[PDB]
C-alpha cells in the first residue's frame, strides 16, 4: 500500500489511476504516464500553490491523501475505506473532502461509498450520463459534462459526412453502457443507424478483442466506426486490430481523445482517426512545474520512481539489471513532453474544493482567519447543498475572462460540454494529433482531416438512395440494409416496404397511391375505323331510301296483284329493322342499347325468313301464320334470356393486357351467348331453304318462287360465311365488333334488291 | 458489546437492543421486547440449526450479532464491521441484520457495495423493493403495500366497486395506496375518494374528512389505510357523527383493542387484515430457563437482568428474582427472525450441496464467499418448512424475485352480537389464494345485505343499455337506445339503421327487412275477381265476334279496327289484373308500358274509326287505317320509351315511412313521370271529344255515334276523381292501386259497352 500523506489542518483526498495495465499481463502493473502521474503532480502543484496562496485560504495548510486505483471499481472501493476511518469515532486523517476518479464506475462506486458518511466529492474526468442523478449520487460532483453531449456532437459529425450506416463497439462498464444508449438515440434521432453493436470487458485479447475485430472485418461495407470504450481497453482493441491488419475510421471519444500513449509501435491502424477530447487551455505553471521535476527533489510521490523509470529505460538507484543506468542528465524536457488535456479539469477542482472551504470558514469565522472549534466537524451535506454548488470563480491560471475562465457548477454538478475534434495525421514523418474543430453547441469542422485512403470514406453503400417509381424496399438480412428491387409493373406501389397490384382495369398515376381507371376502348368510337360501318349505315341509309322507293309502286295500286298486299308489306318490314340494327351496335353500348341490340338481331333475322317462308306457302292464314312465328319467337326470347341475365355493361377484358377496359362485362357475357342465339337464328333460315326449294312452284309466280329460292340460297352462305369471323370478334371489341354486324347489313341491303327486283323491273319496263 | 460465536460460519447480525435515547449518549434505555427477545430468539435458532442433522450435519454456524440503538448513523458504523472484515474475525457470509424502515436501507446501501446477503426480520418498507437501487437486500416479513392484493381480492370477493380510500402523511399509506389503485384498476374496481389521513389534526379536520367521504351515499365502503391511532381517531369521530360504515382495515389496525375501544357503535361489520404468527413452543421455554450467570453469551444480557427487575449485581440481590415465573409474551416477529436465520442456513447448506459435493465439511471453494451468486441463484430459490410450527399450513418460506418474503394475512370481522365489543373473528386467510368465510360473518350470512357500494347501478338490459358514463366510469350509467335500432357494443349504444329494426335479439347489426308486397286478399280479392270476369268477358265476346266475322265486318267497321278495339280492350283488362306484382324492375316497366300503351292504342283505333267518318263528311283508305292507329300508337309508344330511357327505372328498397313496419310497394315511377304520359292522353282524349262532337250518326252505327260522347264523358269523369284521389293517395299504396284498378275497369267495362254491345244485339237479332 502506497500513498501521500500531508498533515495539516484539513486534508484533500485524491484518487488516481496510476497503475494500468500497459504491456503486460499484471492487471495494473504499469504505470500510466500521462493519465495517472500528470494528474497527480497537477493536484500536488495546485495544493501546494493553494498552501503558499495568500487571497485564498490565508493561514490554513490543506493536505492531501491522494491514493491508487488500478483503474479497478473494486480496487477503488476497497481503498477509498481510509477516507472514512477517521469518522468512526497509520493514524486515521479527517478528509475534508475527496477528488473523485478519472472513469465512470469508479466514480460512482466512490460516490456512492462516500453519500452515507457525507463526504463531497469532485471528480475530473468521469463522463457519464449514469451519474449527476440527486437520487443515488447525492454527493457527488464533477467540472465535466456528461455523455449526453458528447453524444450529440458525435451524432453531429456523423451526419456532416453523410456516415449513415456504421459499426459500434464500446465496453461492458458503467462508462460504455449509458453513453452507448445516449448514442444510440442521438442516431435514431438523426435518422441513421447502426450495423452491430458490441460490448467488450476487461480480459484477454485472445477471444473478445479478436472476434470483435473479426466481426467488424466481416461487413466490409462500412467504414467509420464509433469507440464508446475505455483508454485501458482502447490500447488493447487497437493492438488486435494492427494485429489483424484493420481498415476502419474509428470514431473516439473522451476516453482516448488526444492520448498518444494508446498508440505506440502500432500508428498505421489509428490513422485518419477521429478522436473526440474535451477543450482546454494548456497550464504554463503545470507545464513548468513538471519539467522542473527530478527523481531526488521529488521524494513525495512513492510511484515517482516507477513512473522515471518507465518512461526512460534505465535504474535511478537499483543495479545494472536494466538495460541501461540513468545518464543523471536527462530531465522531462518539451521535446518528449505533452501536458494532458484533462490537466485544467484536475486543477479547477482542487481550487472550487479550497474555495469552498475558504469561504466556509469566513462565514464561520469572521472574527479570524483560522480553524475554529466550530469547523473542528465538517458538515459535507451543508457544504455541498450550497457552498460549494453555489461557487463562481475565474480559473486558476487563465490570461482570459471569457466563459471558459468562470467554474460553474450545475443543477446536477455537471459542466459545460465544447469537446474539440482532435484527427490523427502524419506530418513530416511524425504522428500527431491534430484539432480541426469545435462542438461550441455548434459542430464546426474544417476540411483539414487526413482520412485512411486520402479521400473522404463512404458508407450506406448496401441501401443506396433509389427512385420510388418503382423500386421496393427488401430486407433479407438486416433491418438497415436495403435493395431497391424493381417492382409494381404498372401497379401502384404507395406502401415503399411492399408493392402489390391494382387490379383489373386499373392504371396507377405518377403518385402510385390511386390507380386511375383508363377510357373504354368501345366507347367513343366514331371517329376513325368505326366510319366504316357509318358508310355501311350511310349505304343503310341509302337501303332505308330504297325501302321509301320500292312501296311507292306498293302505295300506288300496284298492277301485279298475285303477289299478297299484306305480305309484301311484311317482308319490307324485316329488312327495314336490318338496315337500322347496324346502328346500334355501332353506338354507344349503353345498357339500354344492349338490351335492345340483341332484340333488333333476334327478330329481324326471324321475321325476314318468316315473311319469305310464309310467301312460298285463303289469304288469311299466311298472314296469321307470319304473325305467329313472328310473335313467338319474341315472346319466347324475352322470358328466356333478357328478363333473367339482367345485362350491365361494365369494365372487363383486361386479363390480356392492364391498358385495356371493355365498357362492357355482363353484355360481353351475353355475346358469347349470342353465338348460341345466331346458331338457333341460322337454324331456322337454314331449315327455310330445305323446305321450299323448288317445291311449290306456283305458276301464278313462278319465276317470283325461283328468284325467292334464289333469296334463301345466297343467305345461308352469307350466314354461314359469318361464324368464322365472330370468333375473333373478342380480340377486337372496338374494331372486329363493328364489322361483324356488317354481314347482317350486307345480307339485308342484298335480300332487298333481289326480292323487289321483279317490281322494279315493271316499273322500267 | 460484541457477541461473537466461534463456527466455520460466521453470520452476522443487527438488532435494536438498546433505544434511540437523548442527545447526549447515542445509545439510551436498552429494549427487552425489539432488541433482546429478538437476539436470543436468532441464538436459539443458531443453537438448534448448529443441532439439526439435515442442516449443515458439518459445518458449524457462528454469530457477529451486533447493535443499533434505532440510529441510522450508529447502524452504518457498526455494519462497516461487517464489511471491514470481510476485505479479524471470519469473513461474514451473511447479515441477519436491520428492523428499521431506516437503518435496513442504511445496511444495503452500505452492504451492497461489497456483495453481502442480507435478510431483514423486521422491515416493512416499501422502498427496499426496489432492486435498482438495494441489489443484495432481502426481507422475510412482506412488505406493507402487499396487504393492497388481499384488499382487492376482498373487496371483488363481496362485489365491491365504489370503494373509498384514505392515505396517510408516511411512508406507509401513501406506498400502499398507490398501486392499491393500480390493483383497483386490475379488479374493475374504481376509488370514489382519496382523502389523506396523515399528519395530527384537529377534531374538525377529522369531521371534515367523514363528512366528504360520507357526502356521496353510493360509497359505503371506505379503505383505511393508516396508523392505529388515526384508524382510532377516524373511528371515534364517525361515531361522534354517528355514521354507518364497512371499514376494511389493514396491519396498522388489526386485532387492537386500543384502536376499536369507544367506538364499538360505528364499527360493526369491519374488515380487519392482520398479519399472521404462530408462537413458537420451544422459544418460550428456551427464554424462561435464562439466567444471567450461566447465559454468559450475551453481553446485554446483565443490563436486561438489571432493568427488567429494577435490581443490581452490586448489592447480590437479583439471585432471587427468576425469569421462569414472571409471564412471557412472544413478540409477533420471532418467528420471521427465526425464518431468515433458517434461510441463510438452508442458502448455505444449498451452495455447500451444489457447491463442495465430494466434502462434507467446510471445502476450499467455499473459503471466498461470494455473495453475489449466493444471493441471487440461491436466496432468491429457496423452499423449505417453517421451523417449529403449529403443524399449521404456513410451512411456505420463500423469497419473490424482488427478495421480499411471502406473507400469510389473517383476514378478522369485528363480531358484535357475540359480548358486545372485542369479538374479533378469523374468518380467511389470505395465503396465494383469498379463503373467506361467509358463514361467520354476520352481515354476509342470509339474514341481510352485502352492505355494498355500487357505482351508481346497473339494471338494465343488454338491448337496453349506453354505458354513458359522465364522470364515474365504473358507474356504467345507461341511457334507452332507440327501441327500432340494436346496439353497436355494449360498452357504446350505436344505433345500427334505426329506420327499421334490425336482429337486436341476435346482438347483430344487420337489417331485418319484410316484403309486405301488395299480396293482401281484403283489397285485392275483389278487385282481382272482377277484372278476371272482364277479361273473360271480353275474351269471349271477341271470340263469338271473330268466328262469324263475315258478314257483319263489311257491312260495319272495318275487321282491322274491330279486331283493334279488341286487342285495346283485352291489354287494358290484362293490365289491370297484373297490376299486382312484386316490387321488381321488370314489373314496373311492364305495368309503365301497359297502362299507357294499353289505353293509347285503344282510343287511337276509335279516332280512326272516327277518321273514318270524318273522311267521308285525303282519301277514307280502309287498308290504311290501320296504319294510322299504328302510326298513333306508336307515337305514344316513342313518349313512353323516351319517359322510361330519362328516368332510370328501378325499385325502391322499402315504400314504409321513418319508423313504421316493412313495407315496399313504391316503384321509381313519380307523379310528373306519370303526368308526362298523361299529357298524352288527355291530348288523346280532347281528340275522342272533338269527334263526338262531330255529331253526324251513321244509320248503321247511329248508337256508336253517341256512345263515344257518352265515353268522353266516363273518361273525363273518371280522371276529375282520380286526380284528387291521387293527390290525397300520394303516400298510400294500397288505396291507390285498387283505384288504379277500378279505374281500369270502369274504362275497360265502359269501351266493352260501347263497341261489342251493339255487335251482341245485332248477333242474337240475325
Ligand atoms: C281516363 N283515365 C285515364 C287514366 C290514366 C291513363 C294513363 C295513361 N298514360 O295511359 N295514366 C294514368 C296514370 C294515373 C296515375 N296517376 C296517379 C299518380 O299521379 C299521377 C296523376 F296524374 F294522377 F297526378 C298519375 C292515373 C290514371 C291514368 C285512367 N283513367
Ligand atoms: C306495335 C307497334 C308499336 C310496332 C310494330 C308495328 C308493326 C307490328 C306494324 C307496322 C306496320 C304494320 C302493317 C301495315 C299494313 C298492313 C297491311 C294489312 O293489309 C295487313 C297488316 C299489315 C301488313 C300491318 C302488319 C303490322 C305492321 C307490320
Ligand atoms: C324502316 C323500317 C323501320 C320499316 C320498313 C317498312 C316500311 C318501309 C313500311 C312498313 C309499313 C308501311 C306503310 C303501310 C301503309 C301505308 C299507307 C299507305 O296509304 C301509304 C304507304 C304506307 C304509309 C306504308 C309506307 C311504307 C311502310 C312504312
Ligand atoms: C327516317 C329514318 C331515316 C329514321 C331512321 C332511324 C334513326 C333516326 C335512328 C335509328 C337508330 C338511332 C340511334 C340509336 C342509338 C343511339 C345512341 C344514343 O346514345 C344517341 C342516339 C343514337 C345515335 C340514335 C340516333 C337515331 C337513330 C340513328
Ligand atoms: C316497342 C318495343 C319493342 C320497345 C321495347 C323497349 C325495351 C326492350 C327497352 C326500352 C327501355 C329499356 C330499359 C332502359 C333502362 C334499363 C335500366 C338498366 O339498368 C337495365 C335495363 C333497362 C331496364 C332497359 C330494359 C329494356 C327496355 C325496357
Ligand atoms: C330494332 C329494335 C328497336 C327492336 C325492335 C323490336 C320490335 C320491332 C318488336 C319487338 C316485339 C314485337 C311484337 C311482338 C308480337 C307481336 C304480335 C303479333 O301478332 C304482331 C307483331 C307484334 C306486335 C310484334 C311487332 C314487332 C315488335 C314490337
Ligand atoms: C306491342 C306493345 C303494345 C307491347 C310490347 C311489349 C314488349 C315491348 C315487352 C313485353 C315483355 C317485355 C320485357 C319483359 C321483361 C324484361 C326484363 C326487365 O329486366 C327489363 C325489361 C324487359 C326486357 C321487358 C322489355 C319490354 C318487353 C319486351
Ligand atoms: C299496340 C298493339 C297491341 C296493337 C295491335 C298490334 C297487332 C296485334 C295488330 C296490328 C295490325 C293487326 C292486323 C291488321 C289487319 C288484319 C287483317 C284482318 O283481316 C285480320 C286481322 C289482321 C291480320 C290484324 C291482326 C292484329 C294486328 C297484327
Ligand atoms: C322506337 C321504339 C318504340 C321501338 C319500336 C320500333 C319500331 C317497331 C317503330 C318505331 C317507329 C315506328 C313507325 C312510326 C310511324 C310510322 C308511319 C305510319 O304511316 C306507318 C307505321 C310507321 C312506319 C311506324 C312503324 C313501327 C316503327 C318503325
Ligand atoms: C324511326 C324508325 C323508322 C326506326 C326506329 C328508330 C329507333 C330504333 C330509334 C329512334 C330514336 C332512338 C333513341 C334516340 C335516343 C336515345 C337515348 C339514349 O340515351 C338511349 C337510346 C335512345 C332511347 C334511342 C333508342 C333507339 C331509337 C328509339
Ligand atoms: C453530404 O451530402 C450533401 C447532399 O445530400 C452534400 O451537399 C454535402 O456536401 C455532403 N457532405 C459531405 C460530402 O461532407
Ligand atoms: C358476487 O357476484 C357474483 C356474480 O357476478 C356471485 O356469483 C357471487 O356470489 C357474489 N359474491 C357475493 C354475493 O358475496
Ligand atoms: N471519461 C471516461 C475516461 C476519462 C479519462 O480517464 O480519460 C470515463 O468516465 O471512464
Amino acid at each position: 500500500r502506497r500513498e501521500i500523506k500531508i498533515e495539516g489542518d484539513l486534508v484533500l483526498g485524491g484518487l488516481f489511476p496510476i497503475n494500468e495495465k500497459g504491456t503486460g499481463t499484471e492487471e495494473c502493473g504499469r504505470i500510466n504516464e500521462d493519465r495517472g502521474i500528470q494528474r497527480l503532480e497537477a493536484m500536488l502543484f495546485a495544493i501546494d500553490e493553494i498552501n503558499k496562496d495568500d487571497y485564498l485560504l490565508p493561514g490554513v495548510k490543506l493536505g492531501v491523501h491522494i491514493l491508487d486505483t488500478c483503474s479497478r471499481d473494486t480496487y477503488a472501493l476497497e481503498q477509498s475505506l481510509e477516507f472514512v476511518r477517521a469518522s468512526l469515532t497509520n493514524i486515521p486523517l479527517l478528509i475534508a473532502g475527496v477528488i473523485g476518479g478519472s472513469y465512470s464506475s469508479v466514480s460512482i462506486q466512490v460516490a456512492n461509498l462516500l453519500r452515507l458518511f457525507q463526504i463531497p466529492q469532485i471528480s475530473y474526468a468521469s463522463t457519464s450520463a449514469k451519474l449527476s442523478d440527486k437520487s443515488r449520487y447525492d454527493y457527488f460532483a464533477r467540472t465535466v459534462p456528461p455523455d449526453f453531449y458528447q453524444a450529440k456532437a458525435m451524432a453531429e459529425i456523423l451526419r456532416f459526412f453523410n456516415w449513415t450506416y456504421v459499426s459500434t463497439v464500446a465496453s461492458e462498464g458503467d462508462y460504455g453502457e449509458t453513453g452507448i444508449e445516449a448514442f444510440e438515440q442521438e442516431a435514431r434521432l438523426r435518422n441513421i443507424c447502426i450495423a452491430t453493436a458490441e460490448k467488450v470487458g476487461r480480459s484477454n485479447i485472445r477471444k473478445s478483442y479478436d472476434s470483435v475485430i473479426r466481426e467488424l472485418l466481416q461487413k466490409p461495407n462500412a467504414r467509420v466506426v464509433v469507440l464508446f470504450m475505455r483508454s485501458d481497453d482502447s490500447r488493447e482493441l487497437i493492438a488486435a486490430a494492427s494485429r489483424a491488419n484493420a481498415s476502419f475510421t474509428w470514431v473516439a471519444s473522451d476516453g482516448w481523445g488526444a492520448q498518444e500513449s494508446i498508440i505506440k509501435g502500432s500508428e498505421h491502424v489509428a490513422y485518419g482517426a477521429i478522436t473526440l477530447e474535451l477543450a482546454s487551455q494548456p497550464v504554463r505553471q503545470f507545464d513548468r512545474y513538471f519539467q522542473s521535476l527530478n527523481p531526488y527533489n521529488n521524494h513525495r510521490n512513492p510511484w515517482f520512481r516507477d513512473f522515471w523509470e518507465q518512461k526512460f529505460q534505465c535504474s535511478l538507484q537499483n543495479k545494472r539489471n536494466h538495460r541501461r543506468v540513468c545518464d543523471k542528465h536527462l530531465a522531462i524536457d518539451s521535446s518528449n513532453y505533452e501536458q494532458e488535456s484533462k490537466i485544467m479539469f484536475v486543477v479547477n477542482a482542487v481550487y472550487a474544493m479550497a474555495h469552498a472551504l475558504h469561504k466556509m470558514q469566513r462565514t464561520l469565522c469572521p472574527n479570524t482567519t483560522k480553524l475554529c472549534d466550530a469547523m473542528k466537524i465538517l458538515d459535507g451535506k451543508k457544504l455541498y447543498k450550497d457552498y460549494l454548488l453555489k461557487i463562481n470563480f475565474t480559473a486558476p491560471f487563465n490570461p482570459n475572462k471569457d466563459a471558459d475562465s468562470i467554474v460553474k457548477f450545475d443543477t446536477f454538478g455537471d459542466g459545460m460540454g465544447r469537446y474539440n475534434v482532435f484527427n490523427f495525421q502524419n506530418v513530416g514523418g511524425k504522428y500527431s494529433y491534430l484539432k480541426v474543430g469545435h462542438w461550441a453547441e455548434t459542430l464546426s469542422l474544417d476540411v483539414n482531416s487526413i482520412h485512411w485512403s486520402r479521400n473522404s470514406v463512404p458508407t450506406s453503400q448496401c441501401s443506396d438512395p433509389c427512385a420510388p417509381n418503382e423500386m421496393k424496399n427488401m430486407q433479407p438480412g438486416d433491418v438497415c440494409c436495403w435493395i431497391c428491387i424493381p417492382c409494381e409493373p404498372y401497379e401502384y406501389l404507395a406502401d415503399e416496404f411492399t408493392c402489390m397490384d391494382c387490379g383489373s382495369g386499373q392504371w396507377p398515376t405518377a403518385d402510385l397511391t390511386g390507380c386511375y381507371d383508363l377510357p373504354e376502348d368501345y366507347i367513343r368510337w366514331e371517329d376513325a375505323w368505326a366510319i366504316g360501318p357509318v358508310t355501311i349505315a350511310c349505304l343503310g341509309f341509302m337501303c332505308t331510301c330504297m325501302v321509301v322507293t320500292v312501296f311507292i309502286k306498293h302505295n300506288n295500286t300496284p298492277l301485279v296483284k298475285a303477289s299478297g298486299r299484306e305480305l309484301c308489306y311484311i317482308l319490307l318490314f324485316g329488312v327495314g329493322l336490318s338496315y337500322c340494327m347496324t346502328f346500334f351496335f355501332i353506338a354507344k353500348p349503353s345498357p339500354v342499347i344492349c338490351a335492345l341490340r340483341r332484340l333488333g338481331l333476334g327478330s329481324s333475322f326471324a321475321i325476314c325468313y318468316s315473311a319469305l317462308l310464309t310467301k312460298t306457302n285463303k289469304f288469311i292464314s299466311p298472314s296469321s301464320q307470319v304473325f305467329i312465328c313472328l310473335g313467338l319467337i319474341l315472346v319466347q326470347i324475352v322470358m328466356v334470356s333478357v328478363w333473367l341475365i339482367l345485362e350491365a355493361p361494365g369494365t372487363r377484358r383486361y386479363t390480356l393486357a392492364e391498358k385495356r377496359e371493355t365498357v362492357i362485362l355482363k353484355c360481353n357475357v351475353k355475346d358469347s351467348s349470342m353465338l348460341i342465339s345466331l346458331t338457333y337464328d341460322v337454324i331456322l333460315v337454314i331449315l327455310c331453304t330445305v323446305y321450299a326449294f323448288k317445291t311449290r312452284k306456283c305458276p301464278e309466280n313462278f319465276n317470283e318462287a325461283k328468284f325467292i329460292g334464289f333469296t334463301m340460297y345466297t343467305t345461308c352462305i352469307i350466314w354461314l360465311a359469318f361464324l368464322p369471323i365472330f370468333y375473333v370478334t373478342s380480340s377486337d371489341y372496338r374494331v372486329q365488333t363493328t364489322t361483324m354486324c356488317i354481314s347482317v347489313s350486307l345480307s339485308g341491303f342484298v335480300v332487298l334488291g333481289c326480292l323487289f327486283a321483279p317490281k322494279v323491273h315493271i316499273i322500267l319496263f | 458489546k460484541v457477541l461473537t460465536l466461534e463456527g466455520d460460519l460466521v453470520l452476522g447480525g443487527l438488532f435494536p437492543v438498546h433505544q434511540k435515547g437523548g442527545p447526549a449518549e447515542d445509545c439510551g434505555p436498552v429494549n427487552e421486547h425489539r432488541g433482546i427477545q429478538r437476539l436470543e430468539a436468532m441464538l436459539f435458532a443458531l443453537d438448534r440449526i448448529n443441532r439439526d442433522p439435515h442442516l449443515l450435519p458439518g459445518v458449524r454456524l457462528g454469530a457477529h450479532i451486533l447493535d443499533s440503538c434505532s440510529k441510522d448513523t450508529h447502524a452504518l458504523e457498526q455494519a462497516l464491521d461487517f464489511v471491514r472484515a470481510s476485505l479479524a474475525p471470519t469473513a461474514i457470509t451473511g447479515v441477519i441484520g436491520g428492523s428499521y424502515s431506516d437503518v435496513s436501507i442504511q445496511v444495503a446501501n452500505l452492504l451492497r457495495l461489497f456483495q453481502i446477503p442480507q435478510i431483514s426480520y423486521a422491515s416493512t418498507s416499501a422502498k427496499l423493493s426496489d432492486k435498482s437501487r438495494y441489489d443484495y437486500f432481502a426481507r422475510t416479513v412482506p412488505p406493507d403495500f402487499f396487504q393492497a392484493k388481499a384488499m382487492a381480492e376482498i373487496l371483488r370477493f363481496f362485489n365491491w366497486t365504489y370503494v373509498s380510500t384514505v392515505a396517510s402523511e408516511g411512508d406507509y399509506g401513501e406506498t400502499g395506496i398507490e398501486a392499491f389503485e393500480l390493483e383497483a384498476r386490475a379488479r374493475n374496481i374504481c376509488v370514489a375518494t382519496s382523502e389523506k389521513v396523515g399528519r395530527a389534526m384537529s377534531r374538525a379536520a377529522f369531521e371534515g374528512v367523514v363528512r366528504a367521504l360520507l357526502q356521496k351515499p353510493s360509497a359505503r365502503v371506505a379503505v383505511l389505510f393508516t396508523r392505529s391511532e388515526d384508524a382510532r381517531e377516524l373511528l371515534a369521530a364517525s361515531q361522534r357523527l354517528n355514521a354507518s360504515f364497512t371499514w376494511v382495515a389493514s396491519d396498522g389496525w388489526g386485532a387492537l383493542e386500543s384502536v376499536v375501544a369507544g367506538s364499538e357503535g360505528a364499527a360493526e361489520g369491519a374488515i380487519t387484515i392482520e398479519l399472521a404468527s404462530y408462537p413458537i413452543s420451544d422459544f418460550a421455554s428456551y427464554f424462561q430457563s435464562l439466567d444471567p450467570w450461566n447465559n454468559s453469551r450475551n453481553p446485554w444480557f446483565r443490563e436486561f437482568w438489571e432493568q427488567r427487575f429494577r435490581c443490581s449485581f452490586r448489592q447480590r440481590d437479583c439471585a432471587a428474582h427468576s425469569l421462569r415465573a414472571v409471564p412471557f409474551e412472544q413478540e409477533s416477529k420471532i418467528m420471521f427472525v427465526v425464518n431468515a436465520v433458517y434461510a441463510m442456513a438452508h442458502a448455505l447448506h444449498n451452495m455447500h450441496r451444489a457447491l463442495c459435493p465430494n466434502t462434507t465439511r467446510l471445502c476450499d471453494a467455499m473459503r471466498p464467499v461470494n455473495g453475489r451468486r449466493l444471493y441471487k441463484d440461491f436466496v432468491l430459490n429457496v423452499k423449505f418448512d417453517a421451523p417449529f410450527r403449529p403443524a399449521d399450513t404456513h410451512n411456505e418460506v420463500r423469497f419473490d424475485r424482488f427478495g421480499d418474503g411471502i406473507g400469510r394475512y389473517n383476514i378478522f370481522t369485528y363480531l358484535r352480537a357475540g359480548s358486545g365489543r372485542y369479538r374479533y373473528q378469523k374468518v380467511g386467510y389470505w395465503a396465494e389464494g383469498l379463503t373467506l368465510d361467509t358463514s361467520l360473518i354476520p352481515w354476509a350470512s342470509p339474514s341481510a345485505g352485502p352492505l355494498p357500494a355500487s357505482r351508481c347501478s346497473e339494471p338494465c338490459l343488454q338491448n337496453e343499455v349506453k354505458s354513458v358514463q359522465p364522470g364515474e366510469v365504473c358507474c356504467w350509467l345507461c341511457i334507452p337506445c332507440q327501441p327500432y335500432e340494436y346496439r353497436l357494443d355494449e360498452f357504446t349504444c350505436a344505433d345500427c339503421g334505426l329506420g327499421y329494426w334490425p336482429n337486436a335479439s341476435l346482438t347483430g347489426c344487420f337489417e331485418l327487412p319484410q316484403e309486405y308486397i301488395r299480396w293482401g286478399d281484403a283489397w285485392a280479392v275483389g278487385p282481382v275477381t272482377i277484372a278476371c270476369l272482364g277479361a273473360l268477358a271480353t275474351l269471349f265476346v271477341l271470340g263469338v265476334f271473330v268466328r262469324h266475322n263475315a258478314t257483319p265486318v263489311v257491312k260495319a267497321s272495318g275487321r282491322e279496327l274491330c279486331y283493334i278495339l279488341l286487342g285495346g280492350v283485352f291489354l287494358c283488362y290484362c293490365m289491370t289484373f297484373i297490376f299486382i306484382a312484386k316490387p321488381s324492375t321488370a314489373v314496373c316497366t311492364l305495368r309503365r308500358l301497359g297502362l299507357g300503351t294499353a289505353f293509347s292504342v285503344c282510343y287511337s283505333a276509335l279516332l280512326t274509326k272516327t277518321n273514318r267518318i270524318a273522311r267521308i263528311f285525303r282519301f277514307i283508305s280502309p287498308a290504311s287505317q290501320v296504319a294510322i292507329c299504328l302510326a298513333l300508337i306508336s307515337g305514344q309508344l316513342l313518349i313512353v320509351v323516351a319517359w322510361l330511357v330519362v328516368e332510370a327505372p328501378g325499385t325502391g328498397k322499402e315504400t314504409a315511412p321513418e319508423r313504421r313496419e316493412v313495407v315496399t310497394l313504391r316503384c321509381n315511377h313519380r307523379d310528373a313521370s306519370m303526368l308526362g304520359s298523361l299529357a298524352y292522353n288527355v291530348l288523346l282524349i280532347a281528340l275522342c271529344t272533338l269527334y263526338a262532337f262531330k255529331t253526324r250518326k251513321c244509320p248503321e252505327n247511329f248508337n256508336e255515334a253517341k256512345f263515344i260522347g257518352f265515353t268522353m264523358y266516363t273518361t273525363c269523369i273518371i280522371w276529375l276523381a282520380f286526380l284528387p284521389i291521387f293527390y290525397v293517395t300520394s303516400s298510400d299504396y294500397r288505396v291507390q292501386t285498387t283505384t288504379m284498378c277500378v279505374s281500369v275497369s270502369l274504362s275497360g267495362s265502359v269501351v266493352l259497352g260501347c263497341l261489342f254491345a251493339p255487335k251482341l244485339h245485332i248477333i242474337l237479332f240475325q
